[PDB]
Formats: structure tokens, sequence, C-alpha cells
């Protein structure tokens, strides 16, 4: 998942 | 006004349109494993991460040239802020790989974790769903226990010695982000500064996380003496009648939710809560009409229908996770697996409702396109479902009885049921983020973390350990998000941010009665309410955005405890005999 933050931009699946 | 700040407003104009156009498209390669699971698939999406991630750390170095401190543009500030925070590059190159190998490490331990037969060392099971269907109906003591123990003698202990050096590194990347250590950093999420009559600092969180709890615990000692005396029923000569409730009887792995003790707690059992299913599949429903009574139920309230683009790009039938897709330009989408159940019904108003929240903000700039803070959006969505499950709303669109009337214990078993999940879940969220929060500050010692660990779960939640256990366990670890480095939190702010949130929009639809009955439907009053909160998505500090709603800046318990006020009435009359409340003492094996 991707997200519209720079802390966590790519979250697992 | 200033070179800085107009200078700064050209760089984020830029930054805005090349990350709506990039993140748009990585979120077409997110789309299209989701719903197609292939190699090809899988691939693009490997490549589209690695360059969202890239992109977004040189637009962090170029967001360096504008100081906050020459920028006094609030809206400006906030995406300068988010853009600016330098996360694990602070690290020398040796150390963030040392981190990311433990977290990689740490999260393949607990996902790979199984535990196997003693007595048959080829038949093994995992977390799900082997050891999960055993925590939850299973009746024997010693296969709980052995599953309890089991799990957190095989996968804790392993994360035992990982978990103390993920602790030193989180702490030197939080130091050298100006934070007093890594619960600190994360504490920063609810951080409100520059903002007079608004601000909100770190600290505040635990003070305020600290007063609710103590609201909340005459309720949830009342629920948990009322929950042990069914469980000395459950579990004869296990369970004394003033101690805490042992770790591995609480129906799932941690005790997270009581929600699987509702079987062995129900109040009147011989009454069956309501399953409008049969109704649905009498009235021959699909995964369009679902979807179609939750738009309505929206547009009722005054918001909009949902896009041309959201029927034709959603999947609503058969990864089968439920989500609602953001991807920008216009294109919202829901991913559900749906079936004609009342639980999706539930679900996909929960769901819709994360796309209502996505629409109201889409104007916002790229960065500020998200909920207020992290409790926020799931808060949104659970409201959904709290209308929809009511007596009240089924009966209006025709699922339920016209001449339905929910009785006295009807009603005491649907509030004891929801407070085993909402209500038994605060003092558990509580207490294990407390512990994380304590371990970064360097508060507990390494050779005493789970000696306090096990003396917190006893006072703060009432749990006390079936077995002991040493400092070669990690039993924290053992949950996902800890080993998974999620904050947690979340889950309780959520919590008390829901009924909040219910409490005023009811009372902005004139509801007549108990909380727990209210449904929104047809009150544009309500909606127009809660879209002054929608609509700003992060642009605004969530203390103002929460009182565009409930007319209060800040977090507050009252709500929940009106919601199941009529359980807490009742179960003080059910406790009058018993003990209320804990002796941190007494253990099972003691
Ligand atoms: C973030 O860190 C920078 C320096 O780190 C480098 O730049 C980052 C954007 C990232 O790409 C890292 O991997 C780099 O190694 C800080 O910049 C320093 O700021 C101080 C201000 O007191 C200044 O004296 C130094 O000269 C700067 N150093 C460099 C190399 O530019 C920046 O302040 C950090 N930002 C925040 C918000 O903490
Ligand atoms: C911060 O800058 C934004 C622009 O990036 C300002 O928003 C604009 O304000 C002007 C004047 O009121 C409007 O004409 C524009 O339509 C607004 N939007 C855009 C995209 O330009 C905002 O007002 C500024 N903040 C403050 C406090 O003035
Ligand atoms: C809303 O009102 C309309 C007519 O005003 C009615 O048909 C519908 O059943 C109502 N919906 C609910 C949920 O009460
Ligand atoms: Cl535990
Ligand atoms: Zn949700």
């Amino acid at each position: 998942y991707f997200q519209r933050s720079v802390r966590l931009p790519y979250l697992r699946c | 006004q200033s070179t800085i700040e107009e200078q700064a407003k050209t760089f984020l104009d830029k930054f805005n349109h090349e990350a709506e156009d990039l993140f748009y498209q990585s979120s077409l390669a997110s789309w299209n494993y989701n719903t197609n699971i292939t190699e090809e698939n899988v691939q693009n999406m490997n490549n589209a991460g690695d360059k969202w991630s890239a992109f977004l750390k040189e637009q962090s170095t170029l967001a360096q040239m504008y100081p906050l401190q020459e920028i006094q543009n609030l809206t400006v500030k906030l995406q300068l802020q988010a853009l600016q925070q330098n996360g694990s590059s602070v690290l020398s190159e040796d150390k963030s790989k040392r981190l990311n190998t433990i977290l990689n490490t740490m999260s393949t331990i607990y996902s790979t974790g199984k535990v196997c037969n003693p007595d048959n060392p080829q038949e093994c099971l995992l977390l799900e769903p082997g050891l999960n269907e055993i925590m939850a109906n299973s009746l024997d003591y010693n296969e709980r226990l052995w599953a309890w123990e089991s799990w957190r003698s095989e996968v804790g202990k392993q994360l035992r010695p990982l978990y103390e050096e993920y602790v030193v590194l989180k702490n030197e990347m939080a130091r050298a982000n100006h934070y007093e250590d890594y619960g600190d950093y994360w504490r920063g999420d609810y951080e409100v500064n520059g903002v007079d009559g608004y601000d909100y600092s770190r600290g505040q969180l635990i003070e305020d996380v600290e007063h609710t709890f103590e609201e909340i615990k005459p309720l949830y000692e009342h629920l948990h003496a009322y929950v042990r005396a069914k469980l000395m029923n459950a579990y004869p000569s296990y369970i004394s009648p003033i101690g805490c409730l042992p770790a591995h009887l609480l129906g799932d792995m941690w005790g997270r939710f009581w929600t699987n003790l509702y079987s062995l707690t129900v109040p009147f059992g011989q009454k069956p809560n309501i399953d409008v299913t049969d109704a649905m599949v009498d009235q021959a429903w699909d995964a369009q009409r679902i979807f179609k009574e939750a738009e309505k139920f929206f547009v009722s309230v005054g918001l909009p229908n949902m896009t041309q683009g959201f029927w034709e790009n959603s999947m609503l039938t058969d990864v089968c996770h439920p989500t609602a897709w953001d991807l920008g330009k216009g294109d919202f989408r829901i991913l559900m697996c749906t079936k004609v159940t009342m639980d999706d019904f539930l679900t996909a108003h929960h769901e819709m409702g994360h796309i209502q929240y996505d629409m109201a903000y889409a104007a916002q700039p790229f960065l500020l396109r998200n909920g207020a803070n992290e409790g926020f959006h799931e808060a949104v969505g659970e409201i959904m479902s709290l209308s929809a499950a009511t007596p009240k709303h089924l009966k209006s669109i025709g699922l339920l009885s016209p001449d339905f009337q929910e009785d006295n214990e009807t009603e005491i078993n649907f509030l004891l049921k929801q407070a085993l999940t909402i209500v038994g879940t605060l003092p558990f969220t509580y207490m294990l983020e407390k512990w994380r929060w304590m371990v970064f500050k360097g508060e507990i010692p390494k050779d005493q973390w789970m000696k306090k660990w096990w003396e917190m779960k006893r006072e703060i939640v009432g749990v006390v350990e079936p077995v002991p256990h040493d400092e070669t366990y990690c039993d924290p670890a053992s949950l996902f998000h800890v080993s998974n480095d999620y904050s947690f939190i979340r889950y309780y702010t959520r919590t008390l941010y829901q009924f909040q949130f219910q409490e005023a929009l009811c009372q902005a639809a004139k509801h007549e009665g108990p909380l727990h009955k209210c449904d929104i439907s047809n009150s544009t009053e309500a909606g127009q309410k809660l879209f002054n909160m929608l609509r700003l998505g992060k642009s605004e500090p969530w203390t103002l955005a929460l009182e565009n709603v409930v007319g209060a800046k800040n977090m507050n318990v009252r709500p929940l405890l009106n919601y199941f006020e009529p359980l807490f009435t009742w179960l003080k009359d059910q406790n009058k005999n018993s003990f209320v409340g804990w002796s941190t003492d007494w253990s099972p094996y003691a």
C-alpha cells in the first residue's frame, strides 16, 4: 500500500 | 510574503504536481497487484515502491532550503514540516543498514512463527489459523496454556535480543531528529504548535491518556468482575474470585480483545442477536445493492454520491482485505470481496465512510490529504457502521420487521458484546503503549523488562501470566504491532474519538433515547457538522478539527461512558454479590 506520508510511504500488503 | 516563503510556495507547487502524478502511477501498480496477484504485478509494485520512496527523499533534500522560522503561512509550514523530517537518514550507513536488518528479521520471525507438537515434531501450527483457533474456541486450560506459552517461547524469545538493539537504534534516530526518544518521536503525531488556543504538546498525550483511563476504570472493573465470574464457571478451580484473569483464557493470543468470550459470558443466551443475513438473501440482495444502500445512507445526510468512476473501477466481489482507495485525480475505489451478509453490509458502510472522508479533503494540498491525526480515519469509518446496525436503521430500509421492538435483554446482550471488544481493548492498548514509552524513555532497565511488563499487566489490565517469565522472554514482541514497529496508541484515541463523533452527530440529529440506538440517517444537520471536519483533512490542527464536530478541543471519554451507561447500570446490579477489582498478588502458578 502506498500512502501520502513521508514517514511511512510504503505499507506491506 | 517573504522571499523564503514565496520560494517555499513555488517549491510546494512543483512538489504537489509531481507527487500527484507519481503517487497516482504508484497507486495503480498497487491496485493491479492487490486485485490480480501475479509476479508481473509484484515486480511493477516493487519498482513503484522504490520510485515513490526515492522521490520523497529527494524532495526532502530540496525542502531543507526553506527554514521554517522564516515561514509564516501555517499551511505552508505544515507541508514543509512533513517534507523536512530526516527519519533514519540521520543514522550512519552502517547503523541504518543494521536497523533495517533487525526490522526485517523481527517481521520475518513473527510471520514465519510456528510451534510444533512436542510428541510429534512434524505436526506444527502457525498463528493463523492454528494457534488463533485454539485461543478462541478451546475450553482446555492446558491446551490453551500450551498455545500461549509455546508462542512466547518460540517467537518471543527469538525477538528478545533483536528488540534490545532495535530500542537502541530507534532512540538514536529519534534523538538525532531532536526528540527525547522513539516514544516521544511517535507522540509527535498529536503535536500542535503555533496556533493560539489549539496547541498540543507531545507530553500532553501521556497525561490525557492516563486521565481518561482513570475515568473508564470503574466501567472496566465491573466488566472484568462480571467476566471473571463467568470464567470461573467455564474454567472451574483455575480462577480466583479476587485475582487477575489468567492471560491465556481471554479469547485470543494476547487478550487484545475479549470478543471471543461472548458465548462464555452472554447475559441472556436464549435471546439471539440481530442478524439480517437471512432477510438479505430472502430479498435477493447482491453486492451492488449493499453499496447502493450505503450510498443512499451518506446521501441522506447531505453528502455527495459516489463518483461514476467509483462504480466502474471498484472491485466489489471476488487480496480480499477490505480497503478504500484514494488514488487521486478524482479516482476513488473500494476493494471488497463482498458476501451477502450483515457483516459485509456493515463493512461496506465503514469503507465508504473512508471514501467520503477522502472526497471531502480532495482539494487540500497533497500531504494534507489525510486524517486530522492517526485516529480520525477509523473513527469516521466506525461511526458509519454504528448507525447502520441499529434496529431503527434496519427497519427503515426494510431488512427488519416494521413491528420490531428491541427489548431489555437484547439491548444488554448487544452492549456487552460491544464492551468486550471496545472496552476490553482499552486497558490492553494503554498498558502496552505505556510499557513501550517507558522502555524508550529508559525508565525500565533491560533486566526488568518482563518483570515490569507483568507488573503492569496485573495492575493496569487485571491480567496475570499463567507461568513465570524471566528476561529471556520478550512477550510484547509476540504481538504483530510491536515486532513490526507500529505505534499502538491510535487504537485508544480512535476509540474515544468515535463516540465523541457519534454523540455530537446524534445530538445534532435530535436523537431521543440511549445513544446506542441512534441513527443519523436523514439528518442533513449531522452531515454538515461532520463534513465541516472532513473537508479540513490535515490542514488544521486536530484539536480544531475535533472542535468542528463535537464543540470541544480535546479527547474526552464521557461520550463512551454514556454509550455504555445501560450496561454499566446492569453490571453494577449483577456484581453486587461479587468482588469488583482484583488483587495483583494471586497467580495461577503460586
Ligand atoms: C536533516 O539533516 C540535514 C543533514 O543531513 C543531510 O541532509 C538530509 C536532507 C538527508 O539527505 C541526509 O541523508 C543528509 O546526510 C540537516 O542539515 C544540516 O542543518 C544544520 C542546521 O543546524 C546545518 O548547520 C548543517 O550544515 C546541515 N547539514 C547539511 C549537510 O546540509 C537538516 O537540518 C535536518 N533537518 C531536520 C528537519 O532536522
Ligand atoms: C498560504 O498560501 C496559500 C497559497 O499557496 C494561500 O491560499 C490562497 O489564498 C489566496 C488569497 O486568499 C486565494 O486567492 C487562493 O485561491 C488561495 N489558494 C491558492 C492555491 O492560491 C493561503 O491563503 C496562504 N495562507 C494565508 C494565511 O494567507
Ligand atoms: C428518510 O426519509 C424518507 C422520506 O422522507 C424515507 O422514505 C426513508 O425511509 C427515510 N430513511 C430513514 C433511514 O429513516
Ligand atoms: Cl503477553
Ligand atoms: Zn477502516
